[PDB]
């Protein structure tokens, strides 16, 4: 027979298998593929590990209290420090990349809630003070969660990044967030979420530590909810893997 | 441009304070660099690649430049007793921004 | 020389003509483009895609997350309305900053269907039935679930499934509706009621939420552009 | 044009058009027949006003500067940007990348200023408005060799004459023009962050070419921006926080929506 | 080198356009292109999910 | 359009194409993949805009004078040559010979003068610019009969009409306009050296038709300059030390190239 | 008469416009063009041509012909850096008075590769080996040679040849690179090691020069004219 | 008596140039000529010397 | 013309020339070349940068004194901490790579002097 539910994800040397999911969804229709000549504009020979680069990381899991806001992981920032992909992110002058984002939640019949895993390209904050901008390590965290903050940041002499989470930090509506490629982890039937994310960039090449292209956002939308007895530790884990890695510019290591 | 505009830097006295006023200029910038600094007038002033005392008596040779139009404008206040909101204006013909600093204690 | 005379208009200057220009620089060489994912050419097909519809915007609560849940529960009786709003997807409130609400407010001519998809976010074991259900324009709004019976409705069930759309026709006497509040282009009401009652096993939850969402159907048109109402400006930045 | 509805009659079948999974992220493409009875209606409607660039086509003003004939400020000096508005910048904001050319317009008025100097009878004023490329000379006095006019392309317009107009090819050494940047200009990410650090247009100076006579005079330049040929990626939610600089996207926190009575009000 | 085209006209005409400046930065703005395609946004699932058909079986 | 790269592997051969003598004069032609690995690349970027009729096209200009319509300067004598202002003339400069059209535009301003004469109503003013070719009468008084104007070719211009724009055919007895003459008039090679001795291009006058009004103004007339079917021959390096004269090259001995902090510093 | 209404922008001057305007003498009789050895057409083969570096700007020796010749010495050491310089050829000084250099300060955008071409003009018993090396942005300038060896670089051996030319690529995210300085667009940088020493035998000089010549590749482009900053004036002359 | 030629475009059109004066001097400026031969200047060595090939032999 | 001294070897980004050189000699006449599936034993995809990692890597210069006796470079050792070589043989268990050796020691006509560059395979000492 036939199931929609079951699916498996095999990149580089590592593959996700989950049980329940919902339709993968393919970015904005693109899957990603390497620069093709046409449009071109570095003249030097693209190294592309291809297996080294393309394999799925498992970032940190985070809990999922019944009274958390949200969290955010800028994609480049947080596999700057994961292995080859971030060896070769850190020589290289030029990186271009796809994403497979697969985000893993997993709770008995019993819990109930729901996610809004969404992908949203060039998710340029606003700090909590109106003058300055907000600095790296608050608005970027390695391997970090970067969790939001229901209450309206305090604005003073300082660089916190805003963390309403019914604005997302970028000063829209959350529920208008939906245009970018999303998919809901409603507990009741879908355990995960997968989002292929071509590489968005007006661009052809940018350095990834110069500038992060796009940020997984995870905005509970619906609180987790269940009584007394069951598992009140569930947390959630995210897989990224990036696809088609290409690199030009070798110089010295560093930033 | 300058980094950080608001700022509120509290320091105990007796130490040097110092004042950031990095800045970046745009491609658009290519004007001559005014570098003027005021206190709630003018403690410092740079204009024609020269440094101005201002012969300003609460704060005579405890300020100087720590670094330029490198694009480094801080000031390192020696000897505190001084406080209040210290203005750093970098001045570009097509934009002038400026930077002010609480200072406290 | 030829000629002319200069026609009634000559010389001014309008906001909305399409003409030609001298360029300043000339033969500037153009960066040439390249293929950037998810090219808009209609603003409409932004209309289409989904949009979470804050229905519960009651006082302090649009000022958190708890804006887009509705609540629903079991409760010991049938046919308590579960929530209401005008179908005003320009000036109604509850519409008016979803993503279709919001380009409308850029409008001001509005006509085809809309696409609430309301999606149970419930436990996996909580079984509620529900009348979708929207009355066209001409009478009161609809107090109680018989007199919503009447009008187009669907019978929303949970399973395996869990959202479902309720696709609002188009009834209307004129073939554009106004996208501010009008006595004459009264767009209709929408409301949901419980068909029966959310019931839920032990050991699990009794108060489940539901999302709304909003979109336009194939048949959404818009014309007679204008500038918003929700953006301001007192100086330039 | 608008596609149509199709008839369709009573229906009894295992299939369901309505029951659906917005988990996927699809929206469901249900038209009205799917969950009722709809009549065969050809619908002459166009989604022709709704094109982007019939969105985005309108000439609006960006930024307004006055410039005295006499005194201070002699000439007036603005960088060339659109985040300086608010319903253009708006506008544009719906698409993170967006590649346009552009139709300068520019909306000159003169003012005689308040004075007590008698016999003012001034000749019809002539303004000069230069645009500066990035890294070119910039004036520092209204009468600065850099007024005369080398390469950089600037437009004489005596007052009275229908206003101003030079068309602007793209601009922008990359693909296309970047509404929105996750990115620092420094590699260290120490420094400015935003758009303002990747957009770079240049900067325009306005004058007086004549005095124009002995009272002072104060000339009002109005800058209107029209977006032509234009082509969006990427559409982003619209800004729903008011804007409160024109460096950064900066916001200040704001309801979700405006509230009504209750979850069932009608208002 | 006259170029016509049908003017913008009700439902149920011609106009000439001559492009005068050569950089062709110039051209009047091209408002007629009436071509969209909503599935890069709205059903951007990798499988096609059939309307009729259970979305997840 | 230029010309694109083509891809390269590995190389090991007997053959060095970086390896060269530039003691010969020839420039090397190596391409990037010579001296690396590169991908093929398709370049669409056009030298377009950096064609000598674009990089010299652009009106800029070359004098301002300015003649009262009452007092002892009615009239504005000015010998036309290219050399008064300083962004065009180096421009030129860059070919030793070059041959171009002219397009002259005249921005006339005028400006009433502080005064005391009382009831100042003045009429629209006109005026006239007479281009005198070498050899013809030149008028000395503001109403002598060479302003009635027998065949030399003059502009009438009312203020507050578009600038007056008259185009001139290339006006050289030799084959194309010499920017640098390494020579002298007299054969004795005694005398004026230079520029100067081989070009002359006529003198322009401006007047005021009318006194305009009771009151004196001031008109500034500025002559704008725009090369058009322009071919150059032999290009030279520019000029790197500031201009100090209009008849000669002379020049104030000025440094290379601005210094920098080290030998290895990178500002 | 036929009808016609001025648009908005006549009777106005712009000083990039090409249009036709009467000719103040008609018929007049040009003189016939001759064969007049060396034609230009584009900026750019100007560009191409080779143009000597003032690498050695330091302090006083701009006003010498010291500033052209790069200092090169046997010292016992190995890996010691000979020059450095960043990638502006629109900004940096070294680069800015150069003939491609100049030629780029009259436009605004810039895009291509850079021929350095460096000749080693010591005696010639001279043997020196040089590591001319570019670093592409994105760290700081290399400190030591082990640092540069990683980035491009090619191994200048000196024999019967004298010069030999370090191609810098066309590395960056950006089509155009802008002319004056930016931190989005830092073009990167250029140094030279010693990969061995320059060993001279006896009665023959140990401190050797060596001049740097720049040029454009047949891939180079320009646009975005603008009036050069160098030139200035005060009053006509 | 018009003449047609193509408008500068991007990369990845026409426009009509009617000549009213008879002196041609009026000419618009003939900006549309991509015509170039770094010969004269760059590699200006009476015997060719091919890059791969060693130069002094 | 033509002549046999002159030599360039472009590798990755970098490349060298070497005015006066001696013919090159390949190994025991087989050039490196991938592992083919003929006689593999690894099932994994195997990664090959072919361009981060095959580049011309210039190691610490030491001084040949008169008193000199010799120097030896372990190859993988000698390039273990070199850029993305380094990294990725840091990382992966496997390794297979062909070399490139080139030693460079220019001295003037008057001096005097003779090397020997062998690479010895399996120097257990």
């Amino acid at each position: 027979g036939y199931s929609d539910r079951v699916r498996s994800i095999t990149l580089g040397n590592s593959t996700i298998t989950t049980q329940e999911c919902a339709n993968v969804v393919v970015g904005y229709g693109v899957w990603p593929d390497y620069l093709k000549d046409n449009e071109a504009t570095a003249e030097d020979q693209p190294t592309q590990p291809d297996v080294a680069t393309c394999r799925f990381y498992t970032l940190d899991s985070v809990q999922w209290q019944k009274t958390s806001p949200g969290w955010w992981w800028k994609l480049p920032d947080a596999l700057s420090n994961l292995g080859l992909f971030g060896q070769n992110m850190q020589y290289h002058y030029l990186g271009r990349t796809g994403y497979t984002i697969h985000v893993q939640c997993n709770a008995s019949k019993f819990h109930q809630g729901c996610l809004l895993v969404v992908c949203v390209p060039e998710a340029e904050m606003g700090c909590a003070t109106l003058d300055n901008t907000p600095s790296s390590a608050e608005l970027l965290g390695g391997d970090a969660a970067k969790e939001f903050a229901g209450e309206p940041i305090a604005s003073g002499s300082n660089k916190l990044v805003q963390r309403v989470v019914y604005n997302a930090g970028m000063g829209i509506g959350v529920g208008n967030l939906t245009i970018f490629p999303h998919q809901w982890i409603n507990l009741r039937t879908n355990n995960s979420a997968t989002i292929v994310m071509p590489y968005t960039n007006s661009v052809p090449m940018d350095n990834m530590f110069r500038h992060n292209n796009v940020t997984l956002m995870v905005i509970p939308f619906v609180p987790l909810d269940y009584c007394p007895g069951s598992t009140t530790y569930v947390p959630i884990t995210v897989t990224i893997a990036p696809m088609n890695a290409e690199y030009n510019g070798l110089r010295l290591a560093g930033h | 441009s300058i980094t950080t505009p608001e700022e509120m830097i509290e320091k105990a006295k007796g130490e040097t304070a110092y004042l950031p006023c990095k800045f970046t200029l745009s491609p658009e910038d290519q004007g001559p660099l005014d570098i003027e600094w005021l206190i709630s007038q003018v403690i410092i002033l740079y204009s024609g690649d020269k440094i101005y005392d201002d012969y300003y008596p609460d704060l005579k040779g405890r300020v100087h430049f720590t670094s330029l139009k490198s694009g480094d404008a801080s000031i390192n206040v020696t000897n505190l007793q001084d406080i209040g909101t210290y203005q750093c204006k970098v001045k570009k013909a097509p934009g002038v921004a400026n930077k002010k600093i609480h200072l406290v204690v | 020389g030829l000629p002319t005379m200069n026609t009634p208009g000559s010389c001014q200057f309008l906001t909305s003509d399409d003409f030609q220009s001298p360029s300043a620089m000339p033969q500037y060489d153009v960066t040439p483009e390249m293929r950037i994912p998810g090219e808009v050419k209609n603003l409409m097909e932004i209309a289409e895609v989904d949009s979470v519809v804050p229905v519960q915007n009651v006082g302090e609560k649009v000022n958190s997350m708890e804006a887009y849940q509705i609540p629903v529960r079991s409760n010991e009786g049938s046919g308590t309305q579960v929530f209401g709003f005008p179908l005003q997807p320009g000036y109604s409130s509850v519409f008016s900053r979803t993503l279709l609400g919001e380009i409308l407010n850029y409008y001001t001519h509005w006509s085809g269907s809309i696409k609430l998809t309301f999606m149970f976010c419930g436990s996996a074991m909580a079984t509620g039935k529900f009348l979708l259900a929207y009355s066209p324009l001409g009478a009161g709004a609809p107090t109680k679930r018989v007199d919503a019976m009447l009008g187009t409705h669907v019978v929303w069930d949970v399973g395996l499934q869990s959202s479902c759309v309720l696709c609002i026709p188009w009834i209307s006497q004129t073939h554009y509706r106004y996208v501010a509040s009008d006595e004459c282009t009264a767009g209709g009401f929408i409301t949901c009621w419980y068909q029966t009652n959310i019931v839920v096993p032990a050991d699990a939850q009794s108060s489940c939420y539901i999302m709304c969402f909003v979109s336009a159907c194939n048949d959404f048109s818009v014309r007679l552009l204008k500038d918003t109402p929700f953006i301001s400006q007192e100086n330039f930045f | 044009r608008v596609a149509d509805t199709v008839g369709t009659g009573p229906t009894n079948s295992e299939a369901i058009p309505a029951l659906t999974a917005a988990e996927t992220g699809h929206t469901s493409q249900v038209v009205p027949g799917d969950t009722m009875q709809t009549r065969h209606v050809k619908n002459y409607h166009s989604r022709s006003e709704s094109t982007v660039e019939n969105f985005l086509c309108r000439s609006a003003c960006v930024y307004f500067t006055e410039y005295k004939n006499s005194g201070s400020k002699r000439y007036a000096e603005w960088v060339v940007t659109t985040r300086q508005a608010a319903q253009l910048r708006r506008k544009l904001e719906f698409f993170t990348y967006i590649r346009f050319d552009l139709e300068l317009t520019f909306v000159i008025t003169s003012t005689q200023q308040p004075s007590t100097t008698q016999n003012q009878d001034a000749q019809i004023l002539t303004h000069q408005i230069m645009y500066v490329p990035p890294g070119g000379p910039v004036p520092d006095k209204v009468d600065s060799y850099v007024w005369q006019t080398s390469t950089n392309p600037s437009v004489f317009w005596t007052e009275g004459n229908a206003p101003p107009r030079m068309s602007i090819p793209f601009l922008s050494i990359g693909n296309a023009y970047s509404n929105f940047y996750d990115g620092w200009s420094d590699f260290s990410r120490d420094g400015v962050y935003g758009i303002n650090t990747l957009n770079s247009m240049g900067t325009l100076y306005a004058r007086h070419v004549n005095t124009g006579g002995t009272g002072p005079i104060k000339s009002t330049i109005r800058i209107y921006f029209k977006p032509k040929h234009v082509k969006a990626w990427i559409p982003r939610p619209p800004r729903l926080c008011q804007y409160e600089k024109a460096k950064n996207v900066n916001f200040q926190p704001s309801g979700v929506t405006t509230t009504r009575q209750s979850i069932t009000a009608m208002t | 080198g006259a170029q016509v085209s049908t003017q913008k006209t009700g439902a149920h005409i011609h106009y000439t356009n001559i492009n005068y400046y050569k950089d062709a930065a110039s051209n009047s703005a091209t408002r007629q292109d009436f071509a969209q395609d909503p599935g890069k946004f709205t059903e951007p699932v990798k499988d096609i999910m059939i309307k009729s058909l259970p979305a997840l079986n």
